[PDB]
């Protein structure tokens, strides 16, 4: 049965995919100019001069580090289902096993 | 000591911590610029016997030259120079691909109007930049060149249109401007107007009312190939070592390597997922090369309470020891699937876990310990 | 000088399917293995698309067809055309399309490529021609129009020399070119590609990008435009069309996802408002 | 490396936010602690092989 | 039409709709529930835990 | 209206303005309504974009067929992209393309309020 | 529509950093989800009517 | 157009942080009734069945 | 004349279109600057006081 039905394990799979997807996406988000000239920090240091460039700088800084929460925050949501999915077999373990 | 910096304290309890990654500091810098050899046309740009007026400016193209403005401290002084483009400091670090002067001459009251988002009669209906510009504007007093004693009535603007101009564009019609209810089929008088208007530019006028000469500098930066450069000289190119450099203006440290890239005939650069730069055609041997980041990762430290010892354990955890991108050895090399730990001792035992590593192993401070 | 054409009979429009084309490259940047988003002006996918021609059939009831319209110039066109004999030669962009405004003219006059800006007072059917000498069997150019007159001329280039093949070659359309146009901030832009084709009616169903191909410097208000067609010759009824089409498309703003392939070739798209899908 | 990579510049401007940074780690680590607490609590019931 | 008629009520419903918020259906309906709360009980006062 | 612009339908309002009100306002600080300049009437204004669309798909790598879900459409000029034909009236929403069938079945994609799709039968 | 609703020019600029508007649907989505999964381990615990 | 694109910009980041922090509530609220469910469904089974 | 500019003079304007493009005939300005709005958005405009 297990060999015949892919959809099978999805659950492990999930969770094996959501990371994945949750690093992936902050990647892309690198791109994003948060309101910036440019998303290139060597661009805007090419061609603006430091008081013009740490506007533009300070621009990409605060939007990078609202990214990075954002993952944290889904990392602890995710932890927390995890860890009560891991109560639950370790629960299982001593009821259905022991 | 990172670790002691990190958690605010002279004291670090036994355990493992994250120390950043490890990293590599360029040693070398590159320069690449295309090997242009022809001074810009300062004095054809700034020297001209005669500026067009300005409801019919002139534009010209230029190319194929160094940017070196330091040739007009000498002979030119002006008014007004201000850059929407760039810092000034950043001229001569840069390149330029389309670049375009735009040349016209006005009164000094109107000065003002050559900007972005201005109104007027310059403004509105003989010659516009756009909000979005990338350029320099630049102008000086010419009374003692334009001015005539009987009034130079040679230099005409566009008094009456009939909606505004868009960018970059030259109106030099003549028709007759309607401003009533008659046709002005002809006419040329009562609501019937010529829409051309001549400025009396005369010795006599106050400053508001003299000639001014003005040039823009209209231009692009950093995505397509150069035509012009700033008076910078180019260095050898440094491939597999972490260098620092500037190819045409664009500035980065990494790793250049040959690329199997193939860039399209008019593409410079190239981009990743993260639209950073990851690839150059160098202009002076049209090769692709590629940039990898010198920097990558890795590092974490193993350490017994400094109220006991100070003797700490290092991990690399994408280095393969079986100088391998290594702060230091000193032997006591173990390769585990964690990574390569330096400073441990590794024993045959197995024992209950203490500071766990990960995969399977685990460290402890014991036994002359 | 200027000859105004007669004997042309009159049809009414054709129109055909856009499908997936008009794109172009939107950057002058190296992408590779990647989707990317773009809000550009774009020909959107399976629009109208009118189909004008040029084409002598018969005697009798023979069509008799040459389209060499103005046609409005919008926000930007889509142009393309499919032939095998060299009858699409160039064409006027402008406003009023007289001698009281700028006007800009590119042609193929079969020597070299010409590109002009001036106060150009255009023939109302401009055209370009070419006489088949029986004697020696030579195609060669023979007659141009266009214009009666031209002025202060503010902007001029021209190409180096070429031999332009005119011969009045039989068969199915070979040649497929594309451009497109846009005029911003002053800059009258060209993207372009060659396709090499086998066809006999309409617009061939595909995808390719257009590469860019020129930033003109022009500085004029467009609104109008006009394909310019070249004759055969054997006065205003002496002529034979000889066989061609050209189709016009126009572009709106769309935001497009393109995939680029493993040597940043642009290699599919998708209309992300032609439907929920 | 995610906000200033290799930029010395950007660098010394993201020290202002230094604390925020070592927030983003502190969190990050209890998670990982935490998945190997849970993989114990599930498997090594009985310490007798 | 029915937003349209209720400005004078300054419907709630309407001021989130208008502002890209919108509430989602149920895949069971009430009347699917109850249907399976019958036949638990059903099933537990003919044949208790078999 | 007097340099305010905006997007929207103008329709006649119930609000009286006190004499010297020109413009009103909504708790989300928008402008909900106006005096015109010329007739001295109030109009009230609504978005023109009411919103609710999803759509219903078999894999794409079947078949390129979709059914469109409207959730604040009641199609008994509907607002909707098509009218097509196989025009469902559900209680999540009017659904365009879906055949309706009396028979329940196991759910596959699920619709909400009891409705779900599947492909099947040329099907 | 609850940024930028009904207005082109700060729609341009909206889709410049847009990726975030994917993320907070997917995560209102996997609520969405969750809420009729919870429903039917509750009450749809036996098939048979 | 580029004085309105300052203005805008700082609604557009205020807004985006408003649709963001309502995400993440209805993600917590979101596992406190999934807990509550899974009681439930325990109780379906050990109490009613 | 104009005041002085210890003893300033105020004066009201009402019931007017304010077409300033009059003033291309004859006036020209050395300083013009607007802090409330920006110039080229006044002629779509309506002041009150
Ligand atoms: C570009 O050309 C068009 C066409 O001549 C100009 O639009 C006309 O403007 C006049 C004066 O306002 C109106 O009476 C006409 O009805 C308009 N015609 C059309 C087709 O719109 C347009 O103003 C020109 N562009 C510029 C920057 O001057
Ligand atoms: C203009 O000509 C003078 C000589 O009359 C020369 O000294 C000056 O450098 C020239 N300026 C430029 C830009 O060539
Ligand atoms: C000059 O430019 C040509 C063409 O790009 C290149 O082949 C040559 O090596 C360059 N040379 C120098 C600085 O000697
Ligand atoms: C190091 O490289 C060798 C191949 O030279 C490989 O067999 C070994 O598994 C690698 N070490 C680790 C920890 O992966
Ligand atoms: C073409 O016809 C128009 C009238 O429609 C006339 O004004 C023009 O002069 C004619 N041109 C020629 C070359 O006969
Ligand atoms: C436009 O395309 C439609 C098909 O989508 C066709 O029925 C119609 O005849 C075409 N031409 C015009 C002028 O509408
Ligand atoms: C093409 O135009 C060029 C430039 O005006 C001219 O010298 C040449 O003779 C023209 N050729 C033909 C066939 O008209
Ligand atoms: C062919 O002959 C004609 C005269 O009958 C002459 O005008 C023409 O130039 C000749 N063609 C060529 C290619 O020599
Ligand atoms: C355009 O040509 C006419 C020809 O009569 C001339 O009077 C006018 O000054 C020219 N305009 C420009 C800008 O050269
Ligand atoms: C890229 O070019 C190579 C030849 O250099 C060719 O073999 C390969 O198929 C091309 N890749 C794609 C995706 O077309
Ligand atoms: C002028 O304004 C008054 C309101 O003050 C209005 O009643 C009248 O209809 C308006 N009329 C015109 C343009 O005739
Ligand atoms: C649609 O309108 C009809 C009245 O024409 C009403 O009976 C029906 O309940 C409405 N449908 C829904 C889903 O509310």
């Amino acid at each position: 049965s297990l060999s015949s039905t892919p959809s099978a394990l999805g659950k492990l799979q999930d969770v094996v995919n959501q990371n994945a997807q949750a690093l992936n996406t902050l990647v892309k988000q690198l791109s994003s100019n948060f309101g910036a000239i440019s998303s290139v920090l060597n661009d805007i240091l090419s061609r603006l001069d430091p008081p013009e460039a740490e506007v533009q700088i300070d621009r990409l800084i605060t939007g990078r580090l609202q990214s990075l929460q954002t993952y944290v925050t889904q990392q602890l949501i995710r932890a927390a289902e995890i860890r009560a999915s891991a109560n639950l077999a370790a629960t299982k373990m001593s009821e259905c096993v022991l | 000591s990172e670790t002691k910096c990190t958690l605010k304290s002279f004291t670090v309890e036994k355990g493992i911590y994250q120390t950043s990654n490890f990293r590599v500091q360029p040693t070398e810098s590159i320069v690449r610029f295309p090997n242009i050899t022809n001074l810009c046309p300062f004095g054809e740009v700034f020297n001209a016997t005669r500026f067009a007026s300005v409801y019919a400016w002139n534009r010209k193209r230029i190319s194929n030259c160094v940017a070196d403005y330091s040739v007009l401290y000498n002979s030119a002084s002006f008014s007004t120079f201000k850059c929407y483009g760039v810092s000034p400091t950043k001229l001569n670090d840069l390149c330029f691909t389309n670049v375009y002067a735009d040349s016209f001459v006005i009164r000094g009251d109107e000065v003002r109007q050559i900007a972005p988002g201005q109104t007027g009669k310059i403004a509105d209906y003989n010659y516009k930049l756009p909000d979005d510009f990338t350029g320099c504007v630049i102008a000086w007093n010419s009374n003692n060149l334009d001015s005539k004693v009987g009034g130079n009535y040679n230099y005409l603007y566009r008094l009456f249109r009939k909606s505004n101009l868009k960018p970059f564009e030259r109106d030099i019609s003549t028709e007759i401007y309607q401003a009533g209810s008659t046709p002005c089929n002809g006419v040329e008088g009562f609501n019937c107007y010529f829409p051309l208007q001549s400025y009396g530019f005369q010795p006599t006028n106050g400053v508001g009312y003299q000639p001014y000469r003005v040039v823009v500098l209209s231009f692009e930066l950093l995505h397509a190939p150069a035509t012009v450069c700033g008076p910078k000289k180019s260095t050898n190119l440094v491939k597999n070592k972490c260098v620092n450099f500037n190819f045409n203006g664009l500035t980065g440290t990494g790793v250049l390597t040959e690329s199997n890239k193939k860039f399209l005939p008019f593409q410079q650069f190239g981009r990743d997922i993260a639209d950073t730069t990851d690839a150059v055609r160098d202009p002076q041997t049209l090769e692709i090369l590629d940039i990898t980041p010198c920097s990558f990762g890795g590092v974490s430290v193993i350490t017994p309470g400094t109220n006991t010892s100070n003797q700490v354990a290092v991990l690399y955890q994408d280095v393969n020891c079986t100088t391998w991108r290594v702060y230091s050895t000193g032997s006591n090399v173990f390769q585990t699937r964690a990574g390569c730990l330096i400073g441990a001792e590794h024993v045959n035992n197995s024992y209950e876990c203490d500071i766990p590593i990960g995969a399977g192993i685990c460290a402890s401070y014991q036994t002359s310990q | 000088q200027c000859v105004n054409l007669t004997t042309r009979t009159q049809l009414p429009p054709a129109y055909t399917n856009s499908f997936t084309r008009g794109v172009y490259y939107p950057d002058k940047v190296f992408r590779s293995s990647v989707l990317h988003s773009t809000q550009d002006l774009f020909l959107p996918f399976f629009s109208n698309v009118t189909w004008f021609h040029a084409i002598h059939v018969s005697g009798t009831n023979g069509t008799k067809r040459f389209d060499n319209p103005v046609l409005p110039f919008n926000d930007g066109v889509y142009f393309a055309s499919t032939e095998k004999s060299n009858i699409i030669r160039g064409w006027i962009f402008g406003t009023t399309l007289d001698s009281k405004t700028q006007s800009l003219l590119i042609v193929n006059n079969a020597t070299n490529v010409v590109i002009k800006v001036c106060e150009f007072q255009f023939c109302n059917d401009p055209f370009l021609g070419v006489y088949y000498h029986k004697n020696n069997k030579s195609w060669m150019e023979s007659e141009f129009r266009v214009y009666s007159s031209a002025n202060n001329c503010t902007f001029e280039y021209v190409s180096q020399p070429f031999l332009m093949d005119l011969e009045g070659k039989q068969g199915n359309f070979k040649n497929l070119r594309e451009f497109v146009f846009k005029n911003i901030d002053g800059y009258f832009k060209i993207y372009s590609k060659h396709t090499p084709i086998n066809l006999v009616r309409d617009l061939p169903q595909g995808f390719s990008a257009l590469e860019p191909l020129v930033d003109l410097p022009i500085g004029i208000n467009i609104t109008r435009f006009q394909t310019l067609l070249a004759l055969h010759r054997s006065s205003s009824s002496g002529w034979t069309a000889g066989a061609a089409a050209y189709y016009v498309g126009y572009l709106q703003p769309r935001t497009f996802l393109l995939k680029y392939n493993e040597n940043g070739t642009i290699t599919d798209a998708v209309d992300c408002a032609l439907d929920p899908l | 490396m995610y906000i200033c990579g290799d930029s010395t510049e950007c660098s010394n401007l993201l020290l202002q936010y230094g604390s925020f940074c070592t927030q983003l780690n502190r969190a990050l680590t209890g998670i990982a602690v935490e998945q190997d607490k849970n993989t114990q609590e599930v498997f090594a019931q009985v310490k007798q092989i | 039409g029915d937003c349209l008629g209720d400005i004078a009520a300054r419907d709630l419903i309407c001021a989130q709709k208008f502002n890209g918020l919108t509430v989602l259906p149920p895949l069971l309906t009430d009347e699917m529930i109850a249907q399976y709360t019958s036949a638990l009980l059903a099933g537990t006062i003919c044949s208790g835990w078999t």
